[PDB]
């Protein structure tokens, strides 16, 4: 009964910000991390970062900087994620998925994807 | 169907002691305690004193020491006694009881309070 | 270090003949992975756990292999729909990477 | 030299083990589980503590001794000689509220051991009230 | 000790349109304080506790927001019944408190 | 005390003593007996007392209850739903006072507590798909936290001593019980009489 929803496309400036939403129902937000990736038009997915629901601490890679915070919210429980200085090549579309530890490990359940477009 | 009430008025001068009786029924004091607040004529309510059913007395930071307050489950009776009676003790008691949660809020209902008059 | 290949850049199949693709690990990083299936525009979709392991929600007609410092999977048949992107896992350390996949064509003859 | 005695059922620690032990000044009485152990602690028991539950303090010859455990509890009546023929009384000491079985004994380091049948005797009580001859009931035709 | 102050002394609004009263704390207290509404010739009513949920019995129209210092009781369509003083109760210290009391006044 | 994942716990026996002095005094500030009235502790007598005390936040009294839930009420100390026994609880504030920062509290764990389970190791808590190994960080967290008993905190901070007191109904020859009143004495008397 779990499902996840996002927004639609979205297009941005060189070097604006912007906002993305993850909305996930159907379980109790704050017991299982969530995690968000992306895939650069066909290309290898790259693991973006998670983040924890209930401790709120949230991890990334060395190589991530660029949109280096994550938040959770339980009023909408959802997720935000937010775009700075899109220079040239960050024009890809967003997965956001929830990880289920007590089984079916790695991922399970993804997202529609949000598709980002960074023009003039 | 729970119901509270007190004694009458009370006819004092300043120097004597006074004590005021609140009664419980259609509930078990037996699991909640009892509180107390006065109200003087053109002054705010003012906590006097609450009292737990596990034998814990707790009074004000002003009237500690001129208070006593006494729980009797064999017929659901509490006693509040004070003395050094003045011309300001003239005022409207309340007694009440505990609701269920924090220490301090839980406030459910009340009781219509007791008109003492001081006079010389 | 970090680098990963999978010893292919795309596989063509025919007809009929079984599909199969490593997914080969560096240095000793440990043996746990998963493989993911990625239709042409649709949110991914995981294929394989564990390198040994059964899907409840998909119609498992599968096969792993084993453990080590290598990797292997193998795949039911050609079917009609199965022209898709494939990805496998490797998450020991921390910052997990990916690899480039290999996208699998149903090799249409004359 | 004889000191101690270790009651049991198992001689382990999974069951627990009556001990009585003299410090020849007082005796320490522990129900406490312990270890099992083949040769006694002379010194010319550090087996094990377990599930310790119940403990008591209190304080030629022949120290006679009488044991016995019934509905769970057990009994022990001393008495002492000045200087094994003739007749002496035996009156209970202290009585322990255990309640557990006990089928074998053990010795802690020459004495007699005898054993107890369900007889009927006969007792003529002194004036004083001091017992002071027993006779039989089926020893003999005349008993 | 911690002091509470009203807004206002006495507001004066018709019936029907959006009211809001304001309660302030010298200290910090997170979100322990209570609103209470008193009649005339009637003693305080519990509207609110913690500023965060309602009570049984309360019509849906009373609500709070507002946390530490600042707390708001705010009323959608105030109404002839709800013409009455209120009081801001707070908790957080030991030696429990209420606020100077606002008065609600009829404009018609 | 010990800490409140490691409940202290003491048995007695082999004693008497009065239960009634207990709820009269003026110090007791939660008092709520389950198994038996609180009147009628001295009137019968058990066997193989346990004491279990701990020290809880202001807050949490509540919890210590069969068939609750919270997260100390379930990776701390839980209590058997068949529960037949009375539980104290009075303020030390300040005994912590300042403040006090040696306190730990179980906030992790795999499963819910068994009852009576003394359940004390120490282990970094797994949250993550990925196993966790070294050093502690995403998904590798510590179990334990302290507490934040600062002097100038009010009610629902403060620590709270518990007590929580249960016996069984005679499973062994009786060894405590309450105590008895005696009488006077009278001669010449047509006196019938128990002794
Ligand atoms: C019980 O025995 C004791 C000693 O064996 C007796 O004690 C004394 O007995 C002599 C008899 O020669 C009397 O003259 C003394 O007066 C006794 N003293 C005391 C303190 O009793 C005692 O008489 C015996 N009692 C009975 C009933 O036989
Ligand atoms: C035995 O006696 C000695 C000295 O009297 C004492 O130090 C020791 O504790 C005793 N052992 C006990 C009581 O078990
Ligand atoms: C001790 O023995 C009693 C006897 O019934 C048993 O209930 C209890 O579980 C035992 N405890 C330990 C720690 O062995
Ligand atoms: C004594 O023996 C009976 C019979 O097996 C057993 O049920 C009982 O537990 C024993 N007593 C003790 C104290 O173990």
């Amino acid at each position: 009964e779990v499902q996840l929803q996002q927004s639609g496309p979205e297009l941005v400036k060189p070097g604006a910000s912007v906002k993305i939403s993850c909305k996930t129902s159907g379980y109790t937000f704050t017991e299982y991390t969530i995690y968000w990736v992306k895939q650069s038009l066909g290309k290898s997915l790259e693991w973006i970062g998670g983040n924890n629901p209930n401790n709120d601490d949230t991890t990334y890679k060395q190589f991530f900087k660029g949109k280096a915070t994550l938040t959770v919210d339980k009023s909408s429980s959802t997720a935000y994620m937010e775009l700075r200085s899109l220079t040239s090549e960050d024009s890809a579309v967003y997965y956001c998925a929830r990880d289920g530890y007590p089984y079916y490990y790695a991922l399970d359940f993804w997202g529609q994807g949000t598709s980002v477009t960074v023009s003039s | 169907e729970v119901q509270l009430e007190e004694s009458g008025p009370g006819l004092v001068q300043p120097s004597q002691s006074l004590s005021i009786t609140c009664t419980v029924s259609d509930f078990s004091l037996t699991t909640y305690g009892v509180h107390w607040v006065r109200q003087s004529p053109g002054k705010g309510l003012e906590w006097l004193g609450v009292i737990w059913s596990g034998g814990s007395t707790d009074y004000n930071a002003a009237f500690i020491s001129r208070l006593s307050i006494s729980k009797d489950n064999s017929k659901s009776q509490v006693f509040f006694k004070m003395n050094s009676l003045q011309t300001n003790d003239t005022a409207i008691y309340y007694c009440a009881r505990m609701g269920d949660g924090y220490y301090v809020g839980a406030m459910d209902y009340w009781g219509q309070g007791t008109s003492v008059t001081v006079s010389s | 270090d970090i680098v990963m290949t999978q010893s292919q850049k795309f596989m063509s199949t025919s007809v009929g003949d079984r599909v199969s693709v490593t997914c080969k690990s560096s240095q000793n990083v440990g043996t746990n992975v998963a493989w993911y299936q990625q239709k042409p525009g649709q949110s991914p979709k995981a294929l394989i756990y564990s390198a040994s392991y059964r899907y409840s929600g998909v119609p498992d007609h599968f096969t792993g292999s084993g453990s080590g410092t290598d990797f292997t999977l193998t795949i039911s048949n050609v079917q009609s729909a199965d022209l898709a992107e494939y990805f496998c896992q490797q998450y020991n350390n921390y910052p997990w990477t990916f690899g480039g996949g290999t996208k699998l064509e149903i090799k249409r003859t004359v | 030299i004889i000191r101690g005695w270790i009651f049991g059922t198992t001689l382990d620690s999974k069951t627990q083990s009556l001990l009585i032990v003299n410090n020849a000044t007082n005796v320490v009485i522990k129900v406490c589980e312990f270890q099992f152990c083949n040769d006694p602690f002379l010194g010319v028991v550090y087996s094990s503590a377990n599930n310790c539950t119940f403990e008591y303090v209190s304080q030629k010859n022949l120290r006679e001794f009488v044991f016995k455990n019934i509905d769970g509890y057990f009994k022990i009546y001393s008495k002492h000689t000045p200087i094994p023929q003739g007749f002496s009384a035996l009156e209970p000491l202290v009585d322990l509220p255990i309640g557990i079985n006990i089928t074998r004994f053990q010795t802690l380091l020459a004495y007699y051991v005898g054993y107890l049948q369900p007889r009927t005797f006969l007792l003529k009580y002194n004036e004083n009230g001091t017992i002071t001859d027993a006779v039989d009931c089926a020893l003999d035709p005349l008993s | 000790d911690i002091q509470l102050t009203q807004s206002p002394a006495i507001l004066s609004v018709s019936p029907g349109e959006r009211v809001s009263f304001s309660c302030r704390a010298s200290q910090s207290i997170g979100t322990s304080i209570h609103w209470y509404q008193q009649r005339t010739n009637g003693s305080p009513r519990h509207l609110i506790k913690y500023a965060s949920e309602s009570i049984s019995g309360i019509p849906s129209r009373f609500s709070g927001s507002g946390s530490g210092t600042d707390f708001t009781l705010t009323i959608n369509g105030v109404e002839s019944e709800d013409i009455a003083d209120y009081y801001c109760q707070q908790g957080h210290n030991w030696p429990l408190t209420f606020g100077a009391g606002t008065k609600l006044e009829l404009k018609r | 005390f010990a800490s409140v994942y490691a409940w202290n716990r003491k048995r007695i026996s082999n004693c008497v003593a009065d239960y009634s002095v207990l709820y009269n005094s003026a110090s007791f500030s939660t008092f709520k007996c389950y198994g038996v009235s609180p009147t009628k502790l001295n009137d019968l007598c058990f066997t193989n007392v346990y004491a279990d005390s701990f020290v809880i936040r202001g807050d949490e009294v509540r919890q210590i209850a069969p068939g609750q839930t919270g997260k100390i009420a379930d990776y701390n100390y839980k209590l058997p739903d068949d529960f037949t026994g009375c539980v104290i609880a009075w303020n030390s504030n300040n005994l912590d006072s300042k403040g006090n920062y040696n306190y730990l509290y179980r906030l992790f764990r795999k499963s819910n507590l068994k009852p009576f389970e003394r359940d004390i190791s120490t282990e970094i808590y797994q949250a993550g798909s990925t196993p966790c190994n070294g050093v502690e960080g995403f998904n590798c967290y510590f179990p334990l936290q302290s507490y934040g008993f600062q002097p100038t905190n009010g009610v629902g901070y403060q620590p709270y001593r518990v007590v929580v007191l249960s016996f069984e109904l005679l499973h062994a020859p009786a060894t405590v019980c309450g105590p008895k009143k005696s009488t006077n004495l009278v001669k010449n008397k047509c006196v019938n009489f128990n002794f």
